[PDB]
């Protein structure tokens, strides 16, 4: 139900005027903590997040993520030597966080991975390091030397449980409020085949059921999905395409399911899409 | 991994009204990736680039959007360079599909 | 709330 996710990428070629480095936190998939090697400083990013916390909060948050930025760059020449590798493009990336979910149980997350690769892994049962690659053998060493385990272990149970309840507290009112999608209908014709498609702009939640009906019947599995994709405002965006015969297009109608519609909406091509209301 | 990348506007296209031109990549490795949003091939103004986030299986992610007036007579298209492409990749904007 | 920096060590 609610999950805390800091996303964490340390890179040796990143691109021209790009930060090596960056920092990023989610809560319940949404963006709300934001760092980067170039501005070198912990921001919020929703108005839930940025009311409810103070100077002192974003304070405490700059200098763990400034030394976070320090290990990673170590890590990034450790590992090089480690693997014996002659420069090229090298990535460190790093998942931390906690969820709670509706029946009340608690899994916690702290995993690195090399060059996108499962490098190592924190077994929270058994309160230790999995050395996922064989070079991930020296890692769980110092790890083991300065018994790390015991003090991740009450931070995924204790301390990101307590705050992920805050947060969910503070952006209740933006993460459910549900926003209507602007459905259009379009076809295309090539080589004696009517490619018909259906656009759903800008909805709210991210989970949504967008099939091809034909004479009232689903097609699901003629139906070719590009998947759900995020618009910078903060909603949603998905497109469905069937193909179908020239003279066959107003037989074809595009139903579309989400929490934002009391009844799923059915829409058609010459009927103006979505503008029918 | 090579990008999967998608192109698509904010609103519904419309005469001589703004909106905003979205260019999703995801899928890829390494996260260093080249994408350029243009007009009759030319690299358009005020791009916004997200910051860098990576999904389950690591594979990096990157929205590039610009706010912009779709002109009638004007092809608008998304230009990909990665490493793993060879050639450089163009993805074709349709304002009517 | 972030975890410490000691815990991205390599």
């Amino acid at each position: 139900l609610h999950t805390l996710r800091y996303i964490r990428t340390a890179m040796t070629d990143p691109g021209p005027g790009l930060p090596w480095f960056v920092d990023v936190g989610y809560v319940d998939g949404e963006l709300f903590m934001h760092y980067n090697s170039t501005a070198r400083r912990a921001v919020p990013r929703t108005e839930w997040i940025a009311a409810n916390t103070d100077q002192q909060y974003w304070d405490r948050e700059t200098q763990i993520v400034q030394g976070s930025e320090q290990i990673n760059r170590e890590n990034l020449d450790i590992l090089r030597r480690r693997y014996n590798q002659t420069g090229g493009s090298h990535t460190v990336q790093w998942m931390s966080g906690c969820d709670i979910l509706e029946d009340g149980t608690i899994r916690g997350y702290h995993q690195a991975a090399y060059d996108g690769r499962d490098f190592v892994a924190f077994d929270k049962g058994t309160m230790t390091l999995t050395a996922a690659v064989p070079e991930a053998v020296p890692t769980k060493r110092k790890w083991e030397e300065g018994g790390y385990a015991e003090g991740l272990k009450q931070y995924l149970e204790e301390t990101c449980v307590e705050w992920l309840r805050r947060y969910v507290e503070y952006g209740k009112a933006e993460l459910g409020r549900r926003e209507r999608p602007e459905v259009r209908v379009w076809g295309k014709e090539a080589d004696g085949i009517l490619t018909l498609s259906c656009r759903a702009h800008g909805f709210y939640p991210r989970p949504i059921v967008v099939s091809w009906l034909k004479d009232g019947a689903v097609r699901g599995q003629d139906a070719q999905s590009g998947g759900i994709v995020p618009n910078g405002d903060g909603t949603y965006h998905t497109w469905v395409t069937i193909d179908a015969q020239p003279g066959d297009g107003d037989k074809y109608q595009c139903r579309v399911e989400h929490a934002s519609l009391p009844q799923p909406g059915l829409y058609s091509w010459r009927s103006g899409g979505g503008l029918n209301d | 991994l090579t990008p999967k990348v998608q192109v698509y506007s904010r609103f519904p296209a419309s005469a001589g009204t703004k909106n905003v031109l979205n260019c999703f990549a995801a899928g890829f490795h390494p996260p260093k990736i080249s994408i350029t949003l243009m007009k009759d091939g030319v690299p358009m103004e005020g791009a916004q680039y997200s910051d860098m986030s990576f999904n389950d299986d690591w594979t990096f992610q990157r929205l590039v959007h610009a706010d912009f007036t779709p002109s009638s007579g004007s092809t608008y298209a998304c230009k990909v360079e990665h490493e793993t492409l060879k050639e450089p990749q163009v993805y074709k904007w349709d304002p009517e599909f | 709330y972030e975890l410490d920096e000691k815990f991205d060590r390599l």
